């Protein structure tokens, strides 16, 4: 079978950027060597180890949707991959304001509009606990 | 001395995808979607792997593929001047699709969930609208993807400025404004796999405007929607009797229970019913035959049956199904069945749209809303003109805050539930337990589901 | 490639123009070119002219002999006695050929002269500098010269260069083809008051030392042929375009108003040219000239076109603003692609005439409307059909006889009939809208701009023709301009539409399978008529069932008879659901005249119209009513109104009167439903119920609310039930009774539409409404009970013609008081009179029409004056008045009336090859043999049309009324 590839974009400390960058340029698989990239169980952290210096991750949920789009002719592009997701290097703390670009800066603050009426998985939960009981009461309540 | 022709009564109103996207493969186009996958619709999470060399635990080393950039580059090139020299049609396999090969660009969208978009395979042009000067003009500033045309017809909702090039997004799907930004200097892209990690860098990433949507979504039960599941359907049961090696062709139920759980079994024998039988005994027993007089489609009858934007469309109206059902008129307006509807209606000029308004993506004065206003003491040049102009002035404001290179600084009741709880300890105790939900969306739809229960009896 | 016939290659001419005398029709000139020879041993240079005097040639200032003959002026011989037409016809092709500039040749034969000889051997310039004069051009410049008294420009005296194709050789010497590019110095000298309009730009305008003359040059850098040259000297208006600067509008004195009207659309005609071609528009200027006494039309040269004054109207007349409009259109769709890139060979014509006749279409689409354009479409369709039909067929792209079914050579543009001409151009546009079609519109775009991009890069080069021929286009280069864009060729459909030379003919009926549920169709073709060729290619059908419209691909071949297509359920009868139709919509159809077991409402054999073709379907008539009815195609709805003239039940009366009275139905439908409604109306007499035809509709339409035999005040302002209320009483008119009489009912019923005319209210002129009165009174007339062959007086008048006869004197006469926009009601009045004198009622008498054709009036009186003329002496046989319509052939002033008279008496021959009648003297045959050989000599428009009235009158053979 196929499974569709998962790109993600890995964000670096300035300095650390240039090294990786230079050594991506170069070609060679010297850099193979130098950047590990070790993703911990929590699913949101990790370590990016540039030249053997470890760095601290967080995997953090982009605000817009990119896709990255291949092209042979540079006249017709064709869609590759969704990209979500961004693991920086130096719940609501994986959530990632602003996003990549200069001009969407405060993106899901300003030019995002919220509709509105985890809570779920809460309710569904709590209808667990009724279901295990025997007796249940409620009452819509007043200040207490 | 005028046109005279009743136009509006007689008529009231190029890509091609990779053999993936228009076969309709099921990694590239799914065939049930779960309400965790409708909540994750165009941001898939980074999985875990069960097995692969990633799935271990520990540092992982990336690798660089610019040997393999070039290497398939020339490969191709090698391919097209073989071929006589012209331009060849080369994404032919799903391998084609990677991104480890070929010059990439990201596209980032303004919106939060567009009324269209692409799945992974299919194709997009880049058109570089440009409005000569009044007279003498030196020609498109040139720009490095795309083809230039001259619109003196502004294909969006405003007017071009004379001398200004916009690119933009074409495709059957939509059509929208796209800008050219350079990418951060820290930002790299890493494509993992089961076997590992690979990086490229990116130059290139566009802002892509608000979408102008040129395929109308269906509403959820409309005609266009069953219609478009029981394609789907048939063409999934065809191409499982293309690929079935016996010689009387034969699948089995559960296959296509795998891959559509959500269909009751009656519809699913339905669309067999025709095509196929059931055999119970002796040889084939428990298999769906193909029937002897049946001829079955070939494959350019099987790709004329569904087309891939009837599924990206069907796939925005589930999606969009599930974000309005998880949020308990205006959220209604919002979706994207009435607003390709009204977009479409605007575009033959049945009705005019509120350019201010509640269906509004960004949720400020920037973008436009597309939800239906009559076209009706002028009744008639002051209410078109007024559009018009709103259209070109909120066009021009987008514009100019999507280019925008400069940096921006970081910045009914009153009621609440509670629950008391009886249940009975090991041994024996029988404790009682006040638990308070101060939160009024859990309370929502812990309710809810008490007063559906309550009438569920 | 372009390797020229010529064996120099001219770079630069200087056209110089002195003393032009209107009192004397002179001019006097020189003519400067500028050769370098590109074969050695030039010796002899042959060089156009005709009616020039030639007076010295000196060639580097070096005194050389010339010698002139030119073959065309007597084809044959005086004393020989064949008088059979293809003689003519392989003389006359001969003579052309002769001085064609195409081939080698030419009529003014220059000898080098022996010192320049060392000069011509190493390629070598040479400067021709030949003087002339026109003594008094009989072609070529026509003096329009008033006989008013005062100077020249008070009495409004002007010169214009006529004629068509390479007829520049009729005003000074030159090389004549299409293919001689070269840049152009012209200058004027012309009187102070007056204005000298030709192509290039206007570097200056400087006087005369007496201040009584003055001198305008003009430089045209971009290298345009000798054809392509034109010149306009007068009294003219000026009005500069207030929207484009480049362009300025030239009229006649007092007519400023009109042209500030008329060219102010002109603009969005540039806009959309530019638009759709992505190249600006060539030249650096533009002018638009309007004259009197016009050859044509509308004429267009390098950077100036040719218009007559009597397209100019004013802003409260219509029915004339769209014909003006696409005039304009068509002479700039020219100037893009007939003067801007020119022509390679004679072959390679179809190529600009098809390019101009597409883009000038794509206006008439984005300017009125698709469905003007489906009907333009069609109407241009009909007219190939029945042409090609009646005589062999138009072959676009010979290959050099090619066609030898036809009575003229095709080898030369000057030995075309006119007619042949005009479906020339109507065939080339059909053929590049086939094109369009095999290969979409945008890549057809694509050729064009390639086609522009190349000629304008070639245009501003200085190299003498290295690259001054990409500006020449061939049918080769056209079709590897289109391979090169699309990949596809299309050199099937080339080889079927463009090198064979016929049209097809299908003929259909189907039946439909109950049992297995199919529509077996059955097309067999005609390929055995004269006109008609064998198709083989795939064919579009479209069938419109119970559940939509769906299209099909038949596939043609020679053995093929039965085409079984599948059919859908009829599952929208068993409940009441719309039935969805060929656009997106759906409408609700009463089912209850269809058929039982078929499920399909109406089928169509080539909707698109994508071959060239003429259908005959056997439908079912509730098939017709249905397809009348519910169709969003109007050439559907035309040719279902045009089928069901043979179904005279009363659901086609039904169907025919529900789209009369619907709007946004297309109003060309429904003028043609209002004559299809009177001939069913006319065929259903002793079964028709109520009124008459349309007088309920009309008073329910136009009429007052409490008065219905009233006729509301005229307001002229929607267009559409305006051109519908003027063409329903002329229907209306052929309504008759049992007797064969109209009846008195729709008769009184005109008169009141005319009695109770008030115009006083409305923005729009009255003239064509009025005119459409008179039309309608002419139709109702009947032929009149003459008995024992009774003088027609006036006591023995019909008590119903006396009142028509009072109504047209007195629009008539008022019509000599208060005259109309083009003296509408005169020609109506005038055509109206013939009809009352084709039946019995007014003594046939010829004087009145007579003193109408006369040289001060009108040309659009003067032309139906001598149609009643023509068609009198067709009915009763009349000798002198022959002799008066060719005397008036020999000798009228304006060229264009002498060329519709021939060509009206080649429409209406005074009788055939097959009549006997007693003008078939061996007289007649002389003097229509030397009307072709000679005195037709100068035009060669007239000489077709002579040659064409022989043909019409005595046949390919030998005249057989003769000794």
């Amino acid at each position: 079978p196929h499974e569709l590839e998962s790109q993600f974009i890995l964000r670096l400390p300035p300095e650390y950027a240039s090294t990786v960058r230079r050594a991506v340029q170069s070609g060679h698989v010297n850099l193979k060597d130098r950047l590990t990239i070790e993703l911990h169980p929590d699913g949101r952290h990790g370590i990016v180890r540039v030249d053997r210096v470890p760095l601290a991750s967080k995997l953090v949920d982009l605000p817009c949707v990119m896709e990255s789009l291949k092209t042979i002719d540079k006249k017709t592009f064709y869609k590759t991959a969704d990209i979500c997701q961004m693991l920086v290097s130096t719940e609501k703390k994986f959530i990632w304001n602003h996003g990549i670009t200069l001009p969407l800066k405060n993106v899901r603050k300003r030019r995002f509009r919220k509709t509105a009426k985890d809570v779920e998985k809460e309710v569904k939960r709590l209808l667990s606990t009724d279901a295990e009981a025997v007796s249940t009461r409620w009452e819509i309540i007043a200040e207490d | 001395p005028w046109n005279l022709s009743n136009d509006e009564y007689y008529y009231p109103k190029i890509i091609q995808h990779s053999i993936p996207a228009v076969e309709l493969r099921q990694p590239f186009f799914p065939t049930h979607m779960g309400p965790i996958k409708l909540r994750q619709f165009h941001r898939p999470p980074l999985k875990k792997y069960s097995f692969g060399a990633l799935s271990q635990p520990g540092p992982h080393s990336v690798q660089p593929l610019l040997k393999h950039i070039k290497k398939k580059a020339k490969m191709r090139e090698q391919e097209r001047q073989a071929s006589g020299g012209g331009e060849m049609f080369f994404m032919r396999t799903p391998q084609d699709l990677t991104g480890k090969d070929g010059d990439l660009i990201l596209a980032e969208y303004s919106e939060e969930n567009g009324p269209l978009m692409m799945q992974v395979g299919m194709a997009t042009k880049i058109k570089n609208y440009y409005k000569r000067k009044p007279g003498k003009d030196p020609g498109a500033p040139d720009c490095k993807y795309g083809e230039t045309v001259y619109c003196h017809t502004s294909p969006f909702l405003g007017s071009l400025h004379p001398g200004q090039l916009l690119q933009a997004f074409e495709n059957n799907l939509f059509r929208a404004p796209i800008y050219l930004h350079k990418m951060p200097e820290t930002d790299f892209l890493i494509i993992r796999t089961r076997q590992g990690y690979y990086i490229r860098e990116l130059v290139d990433i566009f802002v892509v405007g608000q979408q102008c949507p040129l395929f109308e979504v269906p509403g959820p039960n409309s005609k266009r929607a069953n219609t478009h599941i029981r394609d789907f359907l048939q063409v999934f049961i065809y191409r499982l009797f293309w690929k079935s090696k016996d010689r009387p062709r034969r699948i089995r139920m559960e296959d296509i229970k795998k891959a559509f759980p959500s269909h009751s079994e009656s519809s699913i024998r339905k669309r067999l019913k025709l095509c196929a039988d059931f055999k119970r005994t002796g040889m084939d027993s428990n298999w769906w035959v193909l029937k002897s007089d049946f001829r079955l489609p070939t494959e350019e009858e099987i790709r004329a049956m569904v087309s891939p934007e009837q599924c990206c469309a069907y796939y925005s109206m589930i999606a969009a199904e599930q974000r309005l059902k998880d949020a308990g008129d205006d959220e209604v307006r919002t979706a994207p069945w009435n607003t390709t509807r009204a977009f479409i209606a605007a575009m033959k000029g049945k009705c005019l749209l509120e350019v201010t308004g509640v269906a509004d993506p960004t949720g400020c004065g920037e973008g436009f809303s597309y939800v239906k206003i009559p076209n009706k003491r002028f009744s008639v040049a002051e209410h078109q003109e007024r559009y018009k102009e709103e259209c070109q002035r909120i066009f021009d404001l987008q514009n100019k805050v999507l280019s925008s290179t400069e940096v921006l600084s970081t910045d009914a009741t009153g009621r609440c539930l509670k629950i008391y709880r009886t249940f009975r300890d090991e041994e024996g105790k029988e404790y009682v337990r006040c638990e308070t939900v101060r939160k009024p969306a859990v309370i929502d739809a812990y309710v809810r589901i008490r007063t559906t229960k309550d009438e569920e009896f | 490639g372009f390797e020229s016939p010529r064996p120099y290659k001219l770079t630069h001419q200087v056209v110089c123009i002195n003393n032009i005398n209107f009192q004397r029709k002179s001019v006097v000139g020189f003519v400067e070119l500028t050769i370098f020879p590109t074969v050695a041993n030039l010796n002899r240079i042959k060089l156009n002219s005709k009616q020039c005097r030639i007076y010295r040639v000196r060639i580097n200032d070096l005194e050389a002999a010339f010698i002139y003959n030119d073959p065309t002026l007597e084809v044959c011989h005086s004393e020989s006695k064949q008088r059979n037409l293809n003689y003519f016809s392989n003389a006359y092709a001969a003579a052309v050929s002769a001085v064609d500039p195409d081939a080698g040749n030419g009529e003014l034969c220059i000898k080098v002269p022996s010192e320049l000889w060392k000069h011509v051997d190493e390629l070598k310039v040479l400067k021709i500098h030949i003087n002339f004069s026109l003594d008094q051009p009989k072609g070529g410049l026509h003096f329009v010269v008033p006989s008013v008294e005062g100077s020249m420009a008070e009495r409004g005296a002007h010169v214009f260069s006529c004629g068509y194709q390479n007829s520049t050789r009729f005003w000074f010497p030159c090389v004549d083809s299409y293919s001689e590019l070269c840049t152009w110095k012209l200058e004027f000298t012309v009187d102070a008051a007056m204005v000298a309009v030709s192509n290039g730009d206007l570097v200056e305008t400087v006087y005369t030392h007496d201040m009584r003359k003055k001198t305008f040059h003009y430089m045209l850098t971009i290298p345009t042929a000798a054809s392509n040259i034109s010149l306009a000297i007068g009294p003219f208006e000026i009005l500069v375009d207030p929207y484009m600067h480049e362009v300025t509008h030239f009229c006649l004195p007092q007519l400023l108003p009109l042209l500030k009207h008329t060219t102010s659309y002109l603009h969005e005609v540039f806009e959309f040219y530019e638009e759709i071609l992505t190249c600006r528009y060539p030249y650096s200027c533009f002018k638009t000239v309007f004259i009197d006494e016009a050859y044509v039309e509308v004429a267009a040269y390098a950077s100036m076109s040719i218009f007559s004054t009597n397209l100019l109207h004013s802003a409260m007349i219509i029915d004339e603003t769209p014909l003006t409009r696409r005039c304009l259109a068509q002479s700039l769709a020219q100037q893009f692609f007939g003067c801007f890139i020119s022509r390679m060979s004679w072959s390679d014509e179809w190529v600009l005439k098809g390019i101009s006749g597409y883009i000038y279409g794509l206006w008439m689409k984005k300017t009125f409307g698709v469905n003007e354009y489906r009907h333009w479409i069609k109407e241009e369709l009909d007219k190939i059909v029945a042409y090609e039909l009646k005589t062999g067929g138009v072959l676009l792209h010979p290959i050099f006889n090619p066609a030898s079914h036809l009575h003229f050579s095709i080898k030369h543009p000057h030995t075309l009939s006119w007619e042949y001409y005009s479906m020339f151009q109507c065939k080339a546009h059909l053929v590049m809208r086939l094109i369009e079609n095999r290969i979409s519109m945008e890549f057809m775009l694509q050729v064009f701009n390639k086609l522009l991009s190349l000629a304008s890069t070639a245009s501003s080069q200085k190299f003498q023709s290295h690259m001054w021929s990409q500006m020449l286009v061939s049918t080769s280069g056209f079709l590897k301009s289109i391979s090169n864009v699309s990949g596809k060729d299309i050199q099937p459909l080339i080889k079927q539409w463009v090198d064979q030379s016929g049209v097809v003919k299908f003929y259909g009926s189907f039946a439909f399978n109950r049992k297995r549920n199919v529509l077996e169709l059955e097309i067999k073709q005609d390929y055995t008529s004269p006109g008609t060729q064998k198709y083989v290619g795939p064919l579009k059908v479209t069938v419109q069932e119970l559940d939509g419209s769906f299209n099909h691909t038949l596939q043609i071949e020679e053995n093929s008879l039965k085409h079984d297509i599948p059919c859908h359920s009829k599952s929208r009868r068993n409940k009441k659901k719309k039935i969805p139709l060929m656009n997106g919509e759906e409408v609700d159809m009463d089912l209850s005249a269809m058929d039982a077991d078929s499920p399909l409402l109406w089928i169509r054999i080539d909707p698109d119209m994508s071959v060239l073709r003429k259908v005959e379907f056997e439908q079912a008539d509730f098939m017709w009513q249905y397809q009348l009815r519910y169709e969003r195609d109007v050439v559907a709805q035309q040719e279902s109104i045009l089928a069901l003239e043979k179904f005279p039940t009363p659901a086609s009366r039904l169907a025919l009167t529900d789209i009369l009275e619907q709007e946004q139905c297309f109003y060309r439908v429904r003028m043609s439903a209002c004559f299809c409604l009177a001939k069913i109306a006319n065929s259903m007499v002793s079964t028709w119920t109520g009124p008459p035809a349309m007088k309920s509709l009309f008073t329910r339409m136009f009429c007052c609310k409490s008065c219905p035999n009233i006729v509301k005040t005229n307001n002229f302002m929607s267009f559409q039930s305006y051109f519908l209320q003027k063409t329903m009483p002329v229907a209306m008119a052929l309504l008759r009774d049992v007797h064969n009489l109209c009846p008195k009912e729709v008769l009184t019923f005109i008169l009141d539409l005319i009695k109770y005319n008030d115009n006083r209210k409305n923005k729009f002129s009255d003239n064509y409404y009025r005119a459409e009165m008179i039309d309608a009174l002419a139709n109702s007339v009947t032929p009149a009970v003459s008995v024992n062959n009774e003088v027609r007086t006036l006591d023995n008048l019909n008590p119903d013609v006396r009142l028509i006869l009072e109504e047209i004197t007195r629009f008539l006469n008022m019509e000599k008081l208060l005259p109309s926009y083009r003296h509408t009601i005169t020609v109506s009045c005038l055509r109206a009179i013939r009809v009352l004198q084709k039946n019995g009622h007014v003594p046939s008498d010829p004087a009145l029409f007579k003193s109408y054709a006369e040289y001060g009036h009108f040309v659009d009186i003067r032309i139906a004056a001598l149609e009643a003329v023509v068609d009198y002496t067709k009915v009763d046989r009349s000798y002198e008045e022959l002799q008066w319509l060719l005397n008036m052939i020999q000798n009228d002033p304006v060229p264009y009336v002498r060329h519709k008279i021939l060509n009206m008496l080649t429409k209406n021959p005074p009788f055939t090859k097959n009549m006997e009648s007693p003008l078939c003297n061996e007289a007649l045959v002389d003097q229509l043999w030397k009307l072709m050989n000679s005195g037709t000599s100068h035009d060669w428009r007239l000489r077709c049309g002579a040659v064409d009235l022989y043909f019409t009158l005595f046949g390919l053979s030998r005249p057989s009324c003769l000794p």
